[PDB]
């Protein structure tokens, strides 16, 4: 009723995020979309202050932010691949000056924050020149870069690239244009592909000790086909990384998790419930 | 200049036998190619709705939460009718390959989205019609290859559908008409229909583009003794305790309509509390009928200062004053006892005194009912009718459904029977549903007509014109379509 | 009059309680009193014995 | 040490006068929602609908107490798992990840290795066996077994089996996993009673054991800083005619010191972010399909002539025939 | 059945002997089961009325009935169960005969009818049946019910069912 | 409460065992 709220994010991520995420695509594949939620309201009422006549969401108060517009914010049951929500919260005329503070109590200068492996919130406060007139709804065009670069820095933290430790007595290069240092990029593919080998060992280590304790388990062809898949991954990933090859390694890795996810989470493991071995006798004595 | 607009609005029609049906729609239209991959930036068009046309290659997409039947003949012919539980009929794209795959791929999405248990929709519940459930939208060819229609007549809507349906509003039950809807007070009804409907529609007059139409549509029926209690006066806030407060932003139009036609007296209306904006004559469903518009949009009707409450004065009316019954209505019950044989038997009524018209009936009987089909009889006026257009296939054992497609010629002034003999089956014992002695149901016939109607229909415009007017395209002046669904049968197995 | 309407209206709402068809409880029984009942395993005895004559 | 909380809520009755499970998973979820733990993070799986059953005297409504005083069935639930979809296969394959490939994310349990899962069970229960929508059993051995596979897989940190039927005891008797610590309402020669019996409604509303875990729940804050072992004392024989059980010998940390909200509730971790990136007209129009086109109907199909057998199989029958004839009459 | 309980409210106590009264009247000026009277009564009751005009010749003469062709019509009312599809039944039928008795059923049975119509708890439809002829009526509406000619009855199509009978 | 399915193992194998065995085998 008070916010008309535009923003490009078609132009947006054309020019910041996609080519962002072209950097970083080295780990994976990225979908992008957006959405605007109208009447999505954040579930924690922010404080009030006489003195400087705005409105704080305090740190404690923080962690319950998240929780209500995840309600509005859905399940996205297309794909099963892990989501990162990263929203914009334009506050409402009721506590129009929103600010969120950290734990000294001093407003945070991005008036954003991160939750781990969840996304970001990042709060955008309307300046008052467009509040000069007294006609509503008030036409807001959000400026993107600012936006952006929050969402961004937010993005590279949540993927585990942190600010690089400079060594005693050196100086660092300036960013590049996409936002991600080459070497950070092999930095995060070396930890990827340790982690795909890891799980891929855990999950088939399971499915053989699952295999040795239960045995009504049904081990089809395309469940063997698909451990030996990931076996053999596994093994070449393991050559490739010691010998050098980064990329080979880690396609290797994602291949030998692939195969070994689809060998142990296949339906066709689980067939029949369990028939009593106490009441096999009612079923082999009387003809036999 | 934004892309994509929502009109929204609720119909309030007086039904015949005291009782008050209420339609709310809210129809969202865009200008995007969303049948293409690459529209990712979603604005009222929802995006959980929006990505599946492009995942899944879709061209019309209709689904239903019902709960009661709709007694046609004592409630006069529906806007929109939809089967007892889930239905499901969608259009795929001729660029799809595998539909069946795509079928299963979007009904466990769609189960996701809706919180309902359409993961049940399988071979055995899925028919493919040969003449039936045409599209509603824009189309090139009909290729019925590409058609999928299924339905479940045990589900069950509640709030947990409720929900999910009321979160895919842009204002999502926070202003506008969409306050409205309290769960207590809409499933305190005798009909509850809940549905979402996906087509493609004309950009603009000329009609040479694409544009993507969703309309969310949810109707319900107020039983005059039980809302009413002997009360005999109807007003908004009565019905769903609660008040129009303010209009959706996001909404270029909402306006609330109530008929307010009197069929029996000479041009007089009913009455209505507050004075509306104003009145509007228009033949719809082939009775000149008066509507009572109140513009919600309008200051001068409704602004932050006081709330809107139509009262609607309305009683049912004497045997002299009430309506003619329908053209067309239908029944379907179990003929025999026991449990070993039985008939389906369907009546169809005329009740025109001088024009016979066309009907299409379609049957989906499971597989453990087995249909012998050189026992189908049509005995109208009590001589054989042949249809002029039959089509059965044979169910299969665990794999396929009966499908029966007929197009029979309903003779004026006449009821039609159309009778087939079933023989139950004994399954296995695990292959019961938990309450085995409760019965299976078999689902609702379908039954599509081309109706004769009282007056001729100009021409109409869907973007001038009431939503509960576009909901099917108009091709001649003096005839409308219905697509009726008759009750589902409780039928016991041994 | 509204004593057995309240019996009535009752056993109206139980019976529309019931989620199926009656299949519990029995079928074939003799009722020696409003609330006794012989089973038939019980009383197949009294014409078994019988028919054990013409046997 | 957990970042991260799931939570599965399975009533296994399906039919109106089992008001009482549904109405218990239905106050559990409510408890679990308050407490912090998203909707999406919850599996809820109601064997029966009795909210919206044609025979509720209150449609949409689910009651917790006597005089209708709460309604636990808001309007905000959401149901994953309803009606005839809730079946021990179908628990099982949630529980253990096997389920099929085309499950939506909302029906799935995508519980990591630092993830305490809670599970609340409640239906109709025996010596060793909750028995799932009157016609299939889940077995003490197969839930063991499907909890083993979860740990071996490193799917929970740590699980709280929650059980609320009759001999509720005998289902945790052969748990062999780590990490597992389970709750009955029941010892294995005891009957579950019922609790709330409503006229008006015309059933029982809810179980002793469940209302008053409820009860305690309801002093349950975030800030609160309660122990398992209150939960392990709620509802003592006195109010509770059986006597409710638990085990934590499985589980390796000691009770006392294990709070209630790290099963029952989830609080986010966010971090304030200080860093920034630094970027720089067809002539021909469209037309609305015919609905009825009886014309088209009619002569898409073409016309229907009597079968009759070929005559290369006649002829062939007919040569076999007079072929053998000759045979044998020379 | 036995988890269950029930709180009746039933108070029409007066409205049954009313109708008992009434329906008395009708017939005795009728000479015969007052079909008009109980069709506008049920649906001033609210009930989805119909009626089966039936139809035999008996055997032999019948002494103690006395009945040698025997001519009547049913009347009942259908109470469409809300919140649900008509997919079953129940059924609180009068059996009414020429003997001057069964009023006070009738007007009970109306009175129920009425308490019942304005309640939102039924899950299966209820019919309220007054046959005539005593037990002819019955096996006539039940025939035509169930589509099954087991005795020859002669009896007009019925124009609308409650679905399966439980 | 409830019952599981449970054979009845001294009701009827050894009556339909004893019934074959004695009547045809052993004796
Ligand atoms: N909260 C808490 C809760 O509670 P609680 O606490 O927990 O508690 C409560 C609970 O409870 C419950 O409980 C449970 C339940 O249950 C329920 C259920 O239900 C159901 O079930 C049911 C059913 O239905 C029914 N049916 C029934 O059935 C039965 C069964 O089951 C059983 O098992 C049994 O009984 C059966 O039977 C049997 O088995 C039999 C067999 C054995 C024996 C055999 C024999 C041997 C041999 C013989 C002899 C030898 C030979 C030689 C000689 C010489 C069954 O029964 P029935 O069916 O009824 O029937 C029987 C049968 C039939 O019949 C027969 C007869 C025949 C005819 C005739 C014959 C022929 C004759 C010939 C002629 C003569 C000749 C002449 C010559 C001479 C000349 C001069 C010389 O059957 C059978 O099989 C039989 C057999 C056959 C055999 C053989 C053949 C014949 C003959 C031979 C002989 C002789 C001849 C020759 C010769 C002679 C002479 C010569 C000289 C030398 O059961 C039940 C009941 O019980 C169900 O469910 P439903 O619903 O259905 O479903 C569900 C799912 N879906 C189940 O499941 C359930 O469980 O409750 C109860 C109660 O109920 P009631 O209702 O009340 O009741 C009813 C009754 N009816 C209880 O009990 C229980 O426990 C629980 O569970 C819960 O629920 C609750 O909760
Ligand atoms: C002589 C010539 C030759 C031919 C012939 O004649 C001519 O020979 C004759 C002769 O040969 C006949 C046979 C003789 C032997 C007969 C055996 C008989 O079974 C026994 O029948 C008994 C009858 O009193 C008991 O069964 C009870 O039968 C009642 C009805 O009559 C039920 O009402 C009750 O069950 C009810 O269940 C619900 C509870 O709330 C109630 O309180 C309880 O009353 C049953 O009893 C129940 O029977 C069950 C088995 O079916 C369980 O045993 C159960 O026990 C419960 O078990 C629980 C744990 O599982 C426990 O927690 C609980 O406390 C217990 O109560 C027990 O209550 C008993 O029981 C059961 O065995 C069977 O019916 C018929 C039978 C074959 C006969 C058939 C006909 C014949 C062939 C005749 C035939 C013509
Ligand atoms: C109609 C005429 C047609 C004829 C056609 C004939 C064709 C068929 C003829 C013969 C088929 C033989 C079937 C039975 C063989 C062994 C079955 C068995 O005991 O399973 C035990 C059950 O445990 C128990 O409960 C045992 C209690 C009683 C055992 C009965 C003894 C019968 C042995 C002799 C019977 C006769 C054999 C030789 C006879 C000299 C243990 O087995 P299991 O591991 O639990 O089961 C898992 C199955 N896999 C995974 C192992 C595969
Ligand atoms: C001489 C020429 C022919 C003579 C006889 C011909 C005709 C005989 C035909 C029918 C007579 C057989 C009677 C049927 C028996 C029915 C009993 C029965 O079904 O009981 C049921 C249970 O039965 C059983 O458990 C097993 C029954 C086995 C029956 C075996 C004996 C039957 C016939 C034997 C001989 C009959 C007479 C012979 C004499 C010549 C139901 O029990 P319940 O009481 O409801 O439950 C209580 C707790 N369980
Ligand atoms: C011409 C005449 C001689 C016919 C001979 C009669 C027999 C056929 C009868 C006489 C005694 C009967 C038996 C009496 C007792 C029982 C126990 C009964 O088992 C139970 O107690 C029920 C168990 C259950 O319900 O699971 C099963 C039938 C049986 C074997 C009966 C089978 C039929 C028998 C052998
Ligand atoms: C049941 O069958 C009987 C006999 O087959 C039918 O009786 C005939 O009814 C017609 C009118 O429909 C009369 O013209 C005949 O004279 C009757 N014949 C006899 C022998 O009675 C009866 O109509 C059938 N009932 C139904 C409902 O179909
Ligand atoms: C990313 O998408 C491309 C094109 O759809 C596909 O070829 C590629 O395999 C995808 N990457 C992965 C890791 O699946
Ligand atoms: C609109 O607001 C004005 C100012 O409060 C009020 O006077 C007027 O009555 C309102 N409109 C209507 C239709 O009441
Ligand atoms: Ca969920
Ligand atoms: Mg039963």
């Amino acid at each position: 009723k008070s916010h008309d709220v535009y923003w490009d994010i078609e132009g947006a991520v054309r020019r910041y995020v996609q080519p962002f995420l072209n950097a970083l695509g080295a780990a994976g594949n990225f979908s992008v979309d957006s959405q605007i939620l109208y009447y999505a309201m954040l579930g924690v009422n922010p404080r009030f202050d006489s003195a400087s006549s705005s409105y704080y969401l305090d740190m404690h108060s923080l962690p319950h932010v998240i929780n209500p517009v995840e309600s509005r914010l859905g399940s996205s049951a297309a794909s099963l691949y892990p989501v990162l929500n990263f929203l914009l919260y334009v506050p409402e005329l009721a506590h129009s000056p929103l600010y969120i503070q950290d734990k000294d109590g001093a407003p945070v200068a991005t008036n954003a924050f991160h939750s781990p492996r969840w996304g970001g919130i990042m709060v955008y406060n309307v300046d008052s020149k467009t509040y000069n007139a007294s006609v509503l709804p008030v036409r807001v065009e959000v400026d993107m870069v600012r936006v952006m670069e929050v969402f961004l820095a937010q993005l590279r933290l949540l993927f585990g690239i942190a600010q690089p430790q400079l060594p005693p007595k050196c100086l660092l290069s300036g960013p590049t244009s996409e936002g991600l240092m080459t070497w950070e990029l092999d930095r995060l593919l070396w930890a990827r592909s340790v982690e795909n080998l890891a799980t891929a060992t855990t999950t088939l280590t399971s499915l053989a000790q699952l295999l040795g304790k239960i045995s009504n388990i049904v081990i089809k062809d395309d469940v063997a086909s698909e451990v030996y898949k990931a076996v053999a991954a596994v093994q070449k990933s393991a050559e490739e990384l010691a010998s050098g090859h980064l990329a080979s390694a880690f396609v290797a890795s994602q291949e030998a998790v692939t195969s070994s996810e689809l060998a142990f989470f296949d339906p066709s493991l689980l067939h029949l419930l369990y028939f009593p071995d106490d009441q096999k006798f009612a079923i082999y004595i009387p003809l036999f | 200049p934004p892309r994509d607009s929502l009109r929204e609005e609720l119909v309030i029609t007086p039904l015949p036998s005291g009782d008050v049906a209420a339609t709310f729609q809210f129809r969202t239209r865009w200008d995007s190619e969303l049948q293409r991959e690459g529209v990712s930036h979603y604005r009222l068009f929802p995006k959980a709705l929006g990505q599946l046309i492009s995942k899944y290659s879709l061209r019309e997409l209709h689904l239903s939460f019902t709960q009661g039947f709709w007694r046609t003949r004592y409630w006069g012919p529906p806007f929109l009718q939809a089967p007892s539980g889930a239905e499901l009929w969608v259009w795929f794209q001729d660029t799809v390959t595998d539909v069946d795959k795509s079928w299963k791929e979007l009904s466990n999405v769609l189960s996701g989205i809706f919180c309902a248990s359409l993961n049940f929709i399988d071979s055995t519940n899925t028919v493919t019609p040969t003449a039936s459930f045409k599209p509603l939208g824009l189309a090139n060819d009909t290729d019925h290859y590409f058609l999928r229609y299924a339905v479940l007549p045990r589900e069950v809507v509640c709030t947990e559908n409720l929900t999910p349906w009321k979160k895919l509003l842009p204002c999502s039950s926070k202003a506008g008409l969409s306050v409205l809807l309290k769960a207590d007070r809409l499933f305190h009804t005798s009909y509850h229909s809940q549905a979402v409907h996906i087509r493609p529609v004309c950009r603009n007059a000329r009609c040479t583009s694409i544009s993507w139409e969703l309309r969310q549509t949810l109707s319900v029926v107020f039983d005059a003794f039980i809302t009413g209690q002997g009360k005999k006066d109807w007003s908004l806030f009565r019905m769903f305790s609660r008040t129009l407060t303010e209009p959706c932003p996001l909404a270029s139009e909402s306006r609330v309509y109530v008929d307010i036609t009197t069929y029996n007296q000479d041009n007089e209306t009913l009455e209505v509390h507050p004075p509306p904006t104003t009145t509007y004559q228009d033949v719809i469903l082939g009775t000149r009928k008066t509507y009572a518009i109140y513009d919600l949009l309008d200051t001068a009707m409704i602004n932050n200062s006081r709330n809107l409450n139509i009262q609607l004065k309305w009683k049912r009316p004497p045997e002299n004053e009430a309506p003619p019954v329908p053209f067309l209505h239908a029944q379907r019950y179990v003929s025999g006892y026991g449990l070993q044989k039985g008939e389906l038997s369907t009546l169809l009524y005329n009740t025109h005194p001088y024009r016979a018209f066309p009907v299409l009936l379609l049957d989906t009987v499971p597989w453990y009912l087995r249909l012998y089909v050189h026992t189908l009889t049509i005995t109208s006026k009590g001589k054989e009718n042949k249809p002029s257009y039959i089509h059965y296939q044979p169910a299969q054992d665990r794999l396929q459904p009966h499908l029966l497609e007929m197009l029979i010629q309903l003779p004026a002034n006449s009821v039609t029977k159309v009778s087939i003999q079933f023989e139950r089956a004994l399954l296995k014992w695990t292959e019961y549903t938990p309450d085995p002695n409760h019965g299976f149901y078999v689902s609702p016939s379908v039954l599509s007509a081309l109706v004769p109607s009282m007056v001729a229909a100009k021409p109409v415009d869907w973007e001038e014109s009431p939503l509960f007017n576009s909901l099917f395209p108009v091709s001649d002046g003096s005839n409308y379509f219905v697509r009726l669904y008759t009750e589902p049968l409780l039928v016991n197995l041994p | 009059l509204v004593a057995v309407g309240k019996a009535l209206e009752g056993m109206f709402r139980k019976l529309n309680h019931l989620l199926e068809r009656l299949h519990q409880s029995f079928f074939l029984y003799l009722l020696p009193g409003l609330s006794r009942f012989v089973s038939i395993g019980l009383y197949m005895p009294a014409v078994g014995f019988l028919l054990l004559v013409l046997g | 040490g957990h970042t991260n909380n799931w939570a599965v809520l399975v009533c296994t009755s399906r039919f109106w006068f089992n008001y009482r499970h549904v109405a218990n998973t239905l106050s559990v979820y409510r408890s679990v929602k308050r407490l912090g733990i998203p909707d999406s993070h919850i599996v809820l799986m109601l064997a029966d609908d009795m909210a919206c059953n044609p025979r509720n005297p209150k449609p949409a409504t689910v009651f917790s107490h006597k005089n209708m005083e709460l309604n636990v069935y808001g309007d905000d639930v959401e149901v994953d798992y309803r009606s005839y979809e809730v079946t021990v296969e179908n628990f099982l394959r949630v529980l253990t990840g096997r389920i099929p490939p085309s499950t939506p994310r909302s029906k799935r349990l995508l519980s990591d290795d630092r993830s305490n899962i809670l599970i609340y069970m409640t239906g109709h229960g025996g010596n060793g066996f909750l028995k799932f929508q009157d016609s299939e059993e889940i077995t003490n051995i197969e839930l063991a077994d499907a909890f083993e596979q979860m740990w071996q897989k490193r799917r929970y940190n740590e699980l709280l089996f929650i059980i609320d039927t009759c001999q509720g005891a005998s289902m945790y008797e052969r748990f062999y996993s780590p990490n597992i610590m389970a709750l009955a309402s029941s010892q294995v020669g005891e009957d579950s009673l019922s609790h709330q019996p409503d006229p008006a409604i015309g059933v029982h509303l809810m179980d002793r054991y469940t209302f008053y875990v409820l009860e305690f729940l309801e002093e349950i804050n975030p800030a609160s800083q309660t122990n398992m072992n209150d939960l392990f004392q709620v509802c003592p024989k006195s109010l509770c005619v059986s006597t409710p059980g638990h085990r934590t010998d499985l589980f390796q940390r000691d009770p006392k010191n294990v709070l209630i909200t790290d099963f029952f509730g989830s609080v986010r971790k966010v971090e304030i972010t200080t860093e920034t990136i630094k970027l720089q007209k067809l002539m021909e129009p469209l037309k609305y399909a015919e609905q009825l086109p009886v014309a088209q109907i009619i002569h898409q199909k073409p016309k229907l002539k009597d079968w009759h057998p070929p005559g290369g199989f006649i002829l062939g029958l007919w040569a076999l025939i007079i072929m053998v004839f000759f045979k044998t009459y020379g | 059945m036995g988890s269950t309980m029930v709180e009746e409210q039933f108070a029409g106590g007066d409205r049954a002997r009313a109708f008992a009264r009434d329906f008395a009247a009708h017939r005795k000026k009728s000479g015969a089961l007052p079909v008009a009277w109980l069709e506008r009564t049920m649906r001033s009751v609210g009930l989805e009325v119909y009626t089966q005009s039936f139809s035999r010749k008996l055997p032999f003469p019948d002494e103690t009935h006395e009945r040698y062709m025997v001519s009547g019509t049913n009347v009942y009312g259908i109470l469409r169960a809300p919140r649900a599809a008509s997919t079953e039944s129940l059924v609180l039928t009068v059996p009414c005969g020429s003997d001057s008795t069964n009023s006070q059923a009738v007007g009970l049975l109306l009175a129920l009818a009425a308490h019942f119509r304005g309640q939102i708890y039924w899950a299966k439809d209820i019919v309220f049946l007054v046959t005539e002829h005593d037990l002819l009526g019955t096996e006539a509406w039940l025939e035509a019910y169930h589509d099954v000619n087991v005795t020859g009855m002669q009896s007009s199509p019925l124009q609308g069912r409650a679905g399966a009978i439980q | 409460g409830t019952t599981q399915l449970r054979a009845t193992a001294t009701t009827l194998i050894l009556c339909c065992l004893l019934i074959i065995l004695p009547c045809f085998i052993l004796p």
